């Protein structure tokens, strides 16, 4: 079934304690093998944490601290920050299954760190796209905290619902949120209106770009 | 000092065979305990193959048989051959130096392997020309691709501060689109040249677009 | 039987572990170091019902027989007793045989835990 196992989501406000548990098998934790923990930022590859059970490596801070007794592990996080919002995984070592093994992962969110409101660019179709027969709306939503938005798109004052393709929120390289919101539709479609119109909603903020046939 | 490079990564269709390499560059493989593991999208991470300074070799069960983990003293390359391939081996493949206790101290990059019977797409680029206050934005949109990866770079890789290259998205028809946008001051536009540097290496696709304001 | 780390590294070369399975010789003596602390006569029961014996702790399910352990595999054909000797021989041919395991020397924890990945050549250093 599972090797070893962590909660998918853990949460807590900044300043607040939090804590991460690891158990494990037999074969593996309880068979006396030493666990390790890794820190696994967004398109990143991931960073030793914890190594043994309690020792941390230089550039980890002493916020970070871990325990092991039995069959299982945990990890604790003291004042709790912006910037420790990542996956976390554990790692041992299994005799029946012959090989290094980890844990499913956790999710750490830190709820209540500065909300920051979407910047929004919208693109009218090329004219070399037009060109070709072809029409697309590109709307870029980025720079947000938290990562719950909602895309509307309309056509003057009526909203549209077919050719609209968008991403599920992801995070950049600056612990906000980036995505992403297309509208296919063909060279008469598109001179058939006067405005084209992208609407963002995120937590009572509401931004909103516009293109026109010109 | 110490690097880490994969490459062999890319489309192959189920069944079929795969070899990827590593080149180290800063220490001695030969004197070190090397490891692959492995990352499907959205998931968590799987080790695959260990090899021991000593020369010995092992393997995860879900690889067994059908993987074998070597190394070449004289290219100081780590390598691992992939056979009969399966739609659960597509992951980001990472390369990975041992510290104590099987620790991982050092990772590569990772390259990516894709394992699908679906057709090979190359994309079409079009300019997004800056707009008609003392910054603007302007960019390249990347259309219908199969499979990921695709790189964009802006003037031969000069141009890095204000770039933003976006996820892909996903479309019902089964094909990926992509944007990049960067911002510059208003002044620029019309004098300073921006082209970007769109590679898709599954379909060799290479293209240079440049990016210029709207003439009416 | 109590070694030093010198006078163990010497019995361990006439023994034949230099290099037994691509393991080089300070790996055998970090082992027996971190498993008995190089006591011949070192015996730890486990809560599982079995024991580990001797300078190289081999468990009583799976490779020596000590007639206590229930579903007992005895897979080096030999009595637990014989590896309490101070006569590293019965401990060096059994630990022949379990290292040629999928496990290799992993199946010594405290080697994964404190010898594997580090400099064991130290311990065999200035004899």
């Amino acid at each position: 079934q599972s090797v070893l196992t962590q909660p998918p989501s853990v949460s807590g406000a900044p300043g607040q304690r939090v804590s991460i548990s690891c158990t494990g098998r037999s074969s593996n934790i309880g068979a006396g093998y030493d666990v390790h923990w890794y820190q696994q930022l967004p398109g990143k590859a991931p960073k030793l944490l914890i190594y043994g059970n309690t020792n941390r490596p230089s550039g980890v801070p002493v916020r970070f601290s871990g325990s092991k007794s039995g069959t299982s592990a945990s990890l604790a996080i003291t004042g709790l920050q912006a910037e420790d919002e990542a996956d976390y995984y554990c790692q041992s070592y299994d005799s029946s299954l012959r090989g290094s093994v980890f844990g499913g992962g956790t999710k750490l969110t830190v709820l209540g760190q500065p909300k920051a409101a979407p910047s929004v660019t919208l693109f009218p179709p090329s004219s070399e796209e037009l060109q070709a027969n072809k029409a697309t709306l590109v709307c870029l939503i980025s720079d947000f905290y938290p990562g719950a938005v909602t895309v509307a798109w309309k056509a003057d004052s009526s909203p549209v619902k077919a050719g609209v393709e968008t991403t599920t929120p992801s995070k950049q390289s600056n612990n906000k949120y980036a995505a992403s919101s297309y509208l296919s539709l063909t060279p008469e479609q598109w001179k058939s209106h006067r405005s084209y119109s992208c609407q963002v909603t995120h937590e009572g903020s509401t931004v909103e770009k516009t293109v026109a046939p010109t | 000092q110490v690097q880490l490079v994969e490459s062999g990564g890319g489309l192959v269709q189920p069944g079929g065979p795969l070899r990827l390499s590593c080149a180290a560059s800063g220490f001695t493989i030969s004197s070190n305990y090397m490891s692959w593991v492995r990352q499907a999208p959205g998931k968590g991470l799987e080790w695959v193959s260990a090899i021991y300074s000593g020369g010995s070799t092992y393997y995860a069960d879900s690889v067994k048989g059908r993987f074998t983990i070597s190394r070449d003293n004289s290219k100081n390359t780590l390598y691992l051959q992939m056979n009969s391939l399966r739609a659960e081996d597509t992951a980001v493949y990472y390369c990975a130096r041992e510290g104590p206790g099987d620790s991982i101290v050092y990772w590569g990059k990772g390259t990516l392997v894709t394992v699908s019977s679906a057709s090979t797409k190359g994309p079409s680029v079009f300019p997004l020309a800056p707009s008609s206050g003392g910054t603007a934005a302007l960019g390249c949109l990347v259309k219908d691709y199969f499979p990921e990866p695709v790189t964009v770079s802006w003037n031969s890789g000069a141009l890095t501060s204000g770039v933003h290259t976006f996820p892909a998205v996903l479309q019902s028809s089964g094909l990926y689109s992509l944007s990049s946008v960067v911002t510059v001051p208003s002044s620029s536009l019309g004098t300073q040249t921006y082209i970007c540097n769109v590679n898709h290496k599954p379909s060799n696709t290479k293209v240079d677009k440049r990016v210029e304001p709207k003439s009416d | 039987k109590v070694f030093g780390r010198c006078e163990l590294a010497a019995a361990m070369k006439r023994h034949g572990l230099d290099n037994y399975r691509g393991y080089s010789l300070g790996n055998w003596v970090c082992a027996a170091k971190f498993e008995s602390n190089f006591n011949t006569q070192a015996t730890n029961r486990n809560t599982d019902g079995s024991t580990d014996y001797g300078i190289l702790q081999i468990n009583s399910r799976w490779w020596c027989n000590d007639g206590r352990t229930p579903g007992s595999r005895n897979l080096c054909n030999i009595p637990c007793s014989a590896l309490l000797s101070s006569d590293i021989t019965a401990s060096v041919n059994c630990a022949k045989k379990i290292v040629s395991d999928g496990n290799g020397m992993n199946a010594w924890v405290a080697w994964r835990n404190r010898c594997k990945g580090t400099d064991v050549q130290a311990w065999i250093r200035g004899c």
